[PDB]
């Protein structure tokens, strides 16, 4: 039988058969639970709503994040998502199909303990794997050298890897995200003079930053257009048609992935922990990872991100060795294409846990097989 | 062999010399042991001559005294029956197939010595009783 | 032991495979000592182990069954075939059930009607061999229940199989009454050239070598009469569109449609000389020698015409072909390392465009990128060079095989009559195993597809023999099957070499040296049928039924890769300018599926189209290499014989109990041995006796009810001591009468 292919990160939740080539369910990774006071007589309450329900009706909820940084802080509520996933998106009964989940590197031990535990108990699949969304990037690029850029919702992380081996002692890993840079949105846009302060509304900018940042070419040559001239700034319509204008803070909230000083980190933006990353492997390797860089996940898509780092690094690194920025369009969905190949190759068969292997170990064989 | 047999196998034996040395010739020897009452094979007879080789065979020439030892070492029914029940069972044997077997198998002779052999002993059909035929060859 | 002086034995040789020789010594456990026609007395060599085949005794050769000889082996079967072909000329001939045909080049009178009556009342054994037995024996069975019948015939496609299938078919139209009903014999012989044409390549072993399994339904009314015809394919080389190795060629129909190219007809379709296209070049040799290609066109468009094909729709056919002609021709240049464009105004293209309505900016857009589909949103992607060469590769060879189910199932309307079918009768013609200095994907596939149906055939030998021992009373689990599963599960099952191939066609930088270094993981030690050559890392060697087999991996993944964008076909799907394009394409996965996933299942798909049925069984045997109207040449049939799996049969059954005999023709030899003594009432009773004794090891036969079964090679033995006891006899008679008739010579000489 063909396999599940799921990936969940703090963001969108992907799900989907083994062998397709695009993800069949995508939704928010959202639980919500109403905040008001029912007032109607048989208005069909409902105890919570998951992901399309949760945003459609997001006004009268209040919306809530199972997963912080890839870590899952509580759990019956990722257990709801999977249900719903699983059910009600896939409508496959999970007793069938082997199932594949990925997380980043250098999680807490126990979120893989638990994530296959709940797997085993709560939905007997009949078999598991755990991958690196850094190593799946790979295979949907079709590379087996680069150093895997992946950034989305929660974790940033670099993972080196060299014709089919990764390099633990130089994997990198950061808490810039998307969802940090939607918080900076909402407490920069406040200088324009608005305001949002409710899960909601954070909804909103995050279609703001979606739609209207993109990343500058050089920081303060538009920090002076910006300064000079209305025709950089671009104006939006909230949900009730109210409209906005928004100036440089555009550009200038995904600059903070450059320098996380702006919100307040002591750290150095993805391209010198990428530089870093690369000076900590052999310099025999080093060449192959400046001739591949694979960027993948949500935030990696503001426009002209890739042309600030092949500027950036061109600048950083050894003049005369060459850099290359790889950045496919698909880039959003990669993760879940390299899980749909990883999971069909038949090399792989082999490797699933077993529910046996499970049943004599108990969780902690995950550790043995998985990484 | 006592005196008189061996006056009677000299005297035979010079009858079978054509050339009036008092000798035969190796060829002749087989010749001489069947005048003699002995039935020895070619096989057998070139064995008893000591396997000679054919110009030896046809020319050379052996005196009766050392002819002798060889008459003796060849010297030294119900099989004959069956034997010729193999090409019978009504007690008939085809005149064509005795004439196959006796010239073309084992020690070929030739069709005019089977011809003379099997003259008036064969009948209308072509069939020789081989018990008559063999008490005839035998007496 | 056997061996004795005076005794024959086969002797190598160059020349011709075996050579016959007379022990002058007895043997004993070294040198033997031979007598041979040339030469003729010689030191002979023994292996430090083996002795020289022992030769079958005079009486057995010559005759119909093959199994009916007593010592088997490559010699006998060469000598017994030999013998009858050119002193006989009696070319058929029985191997088991299996019927052996040798190929004449004279035409033979023998099948015209008075035989084809003659035969028509009579059972499978109560004639000697001939192709009117096999169809009688399929039409008696359909007749006699209602299981429909096969006829399956197999060898080099130089063999013969066509003439053998038509003879069959003349059998069926004369006994069936149904002349005046239908014709199927007729359409069946002017469809032929259609199929040969578009069906067939040069191999470089030989001249029209067809690449494809071509399957034949015969259909009756429910009284046994003919109503018609229905064809089926399986097994196309769809590889063979794109690539061929050194020395050979791409279909024939390519060739005479650039070999028509002066007439005013194809003017439109600017088709250069044969050489000048990118998928007709690369075999190097562009003519077949003795072939006017100009000349089987209009034979090929006859044929069509006669088989109620459009006039205009031979025009589709050939604008198509032209268009896949020019499309191959379409050269890619590099924007960047990951991405590629074709450049201004390319000619192929634009002529590709004229040909077939669809507009030049759009193909050019799609061909240079991939168009992926999440559930709320699409990307153009863009694809590397070597992607998009795989990708127009792979748009070629689906329009080909879909012009080739169109071609098809169009001359199935012409076959195809309207009364429903009660039954039928099928026949099939196939590639047998093949295998060159080098082999390659496309023979790993004929291989594979040989070796299966090897599989049946030894599961339906199986079983009648299982059968004539259950009826005759022995205990049969004295046999025991003989199984190439093992075999199978190595190139069918998972972790297997098609698998491992899919497996690295889409993992990332796959490559031959990789997928046979991860081969050698898998297989090398763990399986017992799966050797490495020792000199190289790019080849390896598998144990089929037949024979070892040595495949290079060199050429051997890109031919597995097809994947087809579903933008490129829509955009032809689409097309304005005529019918038949659309038509093509008419009712996914399938655009995934590798060459040698969709092998697999066209296989699996005849598997169970035969599997339905009770095969019968012919194997076509090209005696010699250079159409000498008669020669045999033992040296090419020895090739022959091991290609089609005679010999296999052979192997297996010698295991066997294959001679077997009555009761009474073993008295009307063996009474000679019997002791009139013992010679007695009961015959079944009689022989127990005998046998036992002369053979004193009673394993190596047993007494059926009926027959008597001996192993292989005792029925010689038994001959050989009766001929000795004839020998003894003829000495004591040829004794008496040497000294009665030298006695007498001796009265002639003294009186
Ligand atoms: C007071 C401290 C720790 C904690 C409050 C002490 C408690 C006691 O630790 C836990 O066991 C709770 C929990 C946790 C959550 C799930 C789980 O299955 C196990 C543990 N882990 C967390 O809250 C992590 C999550 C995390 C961030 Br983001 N990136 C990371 C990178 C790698 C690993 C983990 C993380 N977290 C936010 C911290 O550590 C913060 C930064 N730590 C500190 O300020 C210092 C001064 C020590
Ligand atoms: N087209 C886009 N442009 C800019 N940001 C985007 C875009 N699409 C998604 N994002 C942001 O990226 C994050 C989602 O990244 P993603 O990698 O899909 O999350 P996950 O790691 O859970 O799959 C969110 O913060 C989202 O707002
Ligand atoms: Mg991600």
């Amino acid at each position: 039988t063909t396999a599940l292919v799921c990936d969940n990160g703090s963001g969108l939740v992907k799900a989907g058969f083994a062998g397709d080539d695009a993800p069949r369910a995508v939704f928010p990774s959202i639980v919500g639970r109403p905040r008001h006071q029912g007032v109607m007589v048989g208005m069909g309450q409902k105890d919570s709503y998951v992901g399309d329900e949760a945003q459609s009706k997001r006004g009268i909820l209040t919306l809530k994040y199972p997963i912080e940084h890839g870590i899952i802080t509580n759990w019956d509520d990722m257990e709801k998502i999977w249900h719903h996933t699983f059910y009600n998106e896939l409508r496959v009964a999970p007793e069938e199909h082997p199932t594949l989940l990925t997380e980043a590197p250098l999680n807490p031990k126990a979120n893989r303990e638990k994530m296959t535990q709940i797997m085993f108990e709560t939905f007997n699949v009949p078999a598991m794997y755990v991958a690196i969304q850094a190593v799946l990037s790979l295979y949907a690029s079709g590379r087996t050298t680069g150093i895997v850029l992946d950034s989305g919702d929660g974790v940033t992380h670099n993972v080196p890897i060299y014709e089919g081996y990764a390099l633990p002692h130089a994997i990198m890993r950061l808490d810039l995200a998307g969802r940090d840079l939607t918080d900076y949105l909402m407490k920069i846009l406040t200088e324009r003079g608005y305001s949002f302060v409710t899960t909601a509304e954070r909804e909103i900018v995050r279609d703001i930053k979606e739609k209207l940042c993109y990343v500058a070419l050089d920081f303060e040559n538009e920090m002076a257009t910006a300064a000079s001239s209305s025709s950089l700034e671009k104006s939006y319509e909230l949900p009730d048609g109210q409209v906005i204008t928004i100036g440089n803070e555009r550009f200038r909230c995904p600059e903070t992935l450059f320098q996380p000083s702006f919100i307040g980190m002591e750290s150095a933006g993805i391209h010198e922990t990428t530089y870093n990353s690369i000076m900590k492997c052999d310099i025999d390797i080093r060449k192959d990872l400046y001739a591949n860089n694979v960027m993948s996940g949500g935030t990696t898509m503001y426009p002209g991100i890739a042309d600030r780092m092949q500027k950036e690094i061109t600048a950083l690194a050894p003049s005369t060795m060459k850099i290359k920025i790889i950045a496919p369009p698909e880039r959003k969905y990669s993760v879940w294409i390299g899980g749909s190949i990883l999971a069909s190759l038949s090399t792989f068969q082999q490797m699933w846990i077993t529910k046996q292997e499970y049943d004599e170990a108990g969780p902690s064989i995950v550790h043995r097989k998985c990484f | 062999f006592n005196k008189d047999q061996l006056e009677e196998f000299k005297e035979a034996f010079e009858l079978f010399d054509r050339v009036g040395d008092g000798k035969i010739l190796y060829s002749q020897c087989g010749d001489v042991m069947r005048a003699l009452g002995q039935n020895p094979t070619n096989a057998e007879v070139l064995k008893v001559l000591g396997n000679p080789k054919s110009d030896e065979l046809k020319s050379r020439r052996v005196d009766f005294e050392t002819f002798l030892p060889m008459l003796q070492a060849v010297a030294k029914y119900e099989d004959y029956l069956e034997g010729f029940r193999v090409f019978d069972g009504n007690g008939k044997v085809m005149g064509a197939e005795l004439r196959h077997v006796l010239t073309t198998l084992g020690e070929k002779m030739t069709e005019e010595e089977v011809e003379t052999v099997l003259a008036g002993h064969e009948d209308s059909n072509g069939c020789i009783n081989y018990e008559a035929f063999l008490k005839h060859i035998l007496s | 032991e056997l061996y004795t002086k005076y005794a024959r034995v086969w002797i190598p040789d160059p020349e011709e495979v075996w050579k016959s020789a007379e022990l002058l010594k007895d043997y004993k456990p070294k040198v033997l000592q031979l007598r041979l026609e040339e030469g003729k007395d010689l030191e002979y060599c023994l292996d430090p182990k083996e002795l020289p085949p022992l030769r079958n005794p005079d009486i057995l050769v010559g005759e119909n069954d093959l199994t009916a000889l007593s010592y088997l082996h490559e010699p006998a079967v060469l000598h017994n075939l030999k013998v009858r072909f050119i002193d006989s000329k009696l070319i058929y001939t029985y191997c088991g059930i299996v019927l052996v045909a040798i190929n004449p080049y004279e035409q033979l009178p023998i099948y015209g009607e008075d035989i084809i009556n003659a035969y028509s009342g009579q059972n499978m054994g109560d004639m000697d061999p001939h192709i009117f037995a096999v169809a009688e024996e399929a039409y008696k069975q359909m007749a006699r229940d209602e299981r429909n019948q096969s006829i399956i015939v197999s060898g080099e496609s130089g063999a013969g199989k066509t003439v053998s299938a038509k003879y069959a078919m003349r059998y069926f139209a004369t006994v069936s009454g149904s002349a005046s009903e239908a014709n199927v014999e007729e359409k069946v012989l002017a469809s032929n050239p259609i199929m040969e044409s578009i069906g067939n390549a040069k191999t470089t072993r030989n001249d029209n070598s067809s690449r494809f399994g071509k399957y034949i339904e015969i259909g009756f009314d429910k009284r046994y009469r003919i109503i018609g015809a229905n064809m089926r394919t399986y097994l196309l080389e769809k590889s063979r569109v794109v690539f061929q190795a050194e020395e050979e060629r791409n279909y024939h129909i390519f060739y005479q449609l650039c070999a028509s190219a002066a007439l005013p007809e194809f003017k439109t379709l600017r088709l250069g000389n044969a050489n000048y296209f990118h998928y007709t070049k690369q075999g190097g040799s562009p003519v077949i020698d003795g072939i006017d290609d100009a000349k089987e066109m209009v034979n090929t468009r006859q044929a069509c015409t006669l088989l109620g094909i459009s006039d205009s729709y031979q025009m589709g056919i050939f604008r198509i072909l032209a268009g896949i002609l020019h499309l191959g021709n379409v050269e890619f240049a590099s924007r960047d390392s990951d991405s590629c464009a074709i450049p201004p105004k390319h000619d192929p293209l634009t002529i590709f465009c004229d040909l077939m309505g669809v507009d030049y900016e759009e193909m050019a857009h799609w061909l240079c990128h991939r168009k992926l589909a999440t559930a709320t949103e699409t990307y153009i992607k863009p694809i590397s060079k070597l992607h998009a060469i795989n990708a127009r590769d792979a748009l070629a060879k689906h329009i080909y095989a879909n012009l080739f189910n169109w071609i098809v199932d169009h001359v199935n309307k012409a076959l195809h009559s309207t009364v429903k079918q009660h039954s039928f009768i099928g026949v099939l013609d196939i590639y047998g195993f093949e295998t060159f200095e080098i082999n390659s994907f496309e023979q790993f596939c004929i291989n594979y597809a040989n070796e299966k149906l090897q599989q049946q055939f030894n599961m339906h030998v199986f079983k009648l023999e299982q059968e004539e021992y259950m009826k005759e009373q022995i205990p049969w689990t004295l046999i025991d099957f003989y199984d190439n599963q093992p075999c199978i599960n190595l190139i069918e099952a998972k972790m297997g070499v098609l698998d491992l191939l899919d497996e690295e066609c889409k993992m990332p930088k796959g490559s031959d040296d990789t997928w046979a270094q991860k081969l050698y993981n898998t297989h090398l030690n763990k399986c017992a049928l799966f050797e490495k050559p020792r000199l190289s890392n790019k080849a390896f060697i598998i144990k089929h039924f037949a024979d070892k087999v040595e495949y290079q991996c060199e050429g051997f993944l890109e031919k597995n890769k097809d994947t087809v964008y579903e933008e490129q076909i829509k955009v032809l799907k689409s097309s304005k300018k005529f019918k038949l394009l659309p038509e093509l394409f008419q009712d996914s996965k399938e655009h995934k599926k590798t060459v040698g996933h969709q092998f697999r299942n066209s296989l699996h798909l005849l598997m169970e189209t035969l599997n339905a049925t009770t095969p019968h069984y012919v194997r076509c045997i090209k005696p010699n290499d250079f159409k000498f109207p008669f020669t045999f040449d033992e040296k090419r049939a020895v090739q022959q014989l091991r290609a089609c799996g005679v010999l296999e049969t052979i192997r297996i059954s010698a295991a066997g109990f294959p001679s077997r005999w009555t009761y009474q023709e073993f008295f009307s030899r063996y009474r000679v041995l019997m002791k009139q003594k013992d010679v007695l009432s009961d015959r079944k009773q009689t022989c127990k006796n005998v046998l036992e004794k002369l053979i004193l090891d009673k394993d190596k036969y047993q007494f059926g009810k009926t027959k008597i079964f001996f192993r292989a090679g005792q029925v010689a033995y038994l001959e050989k001591i009766r001929a000795d006891k004839l020998r003894a006899a003829c000495i004591r008679i040829q004794k008496t009468i040497r000294g009665w008739l030298m006695r007498k010579k001796y009265m002639r000489m003294r009186r």
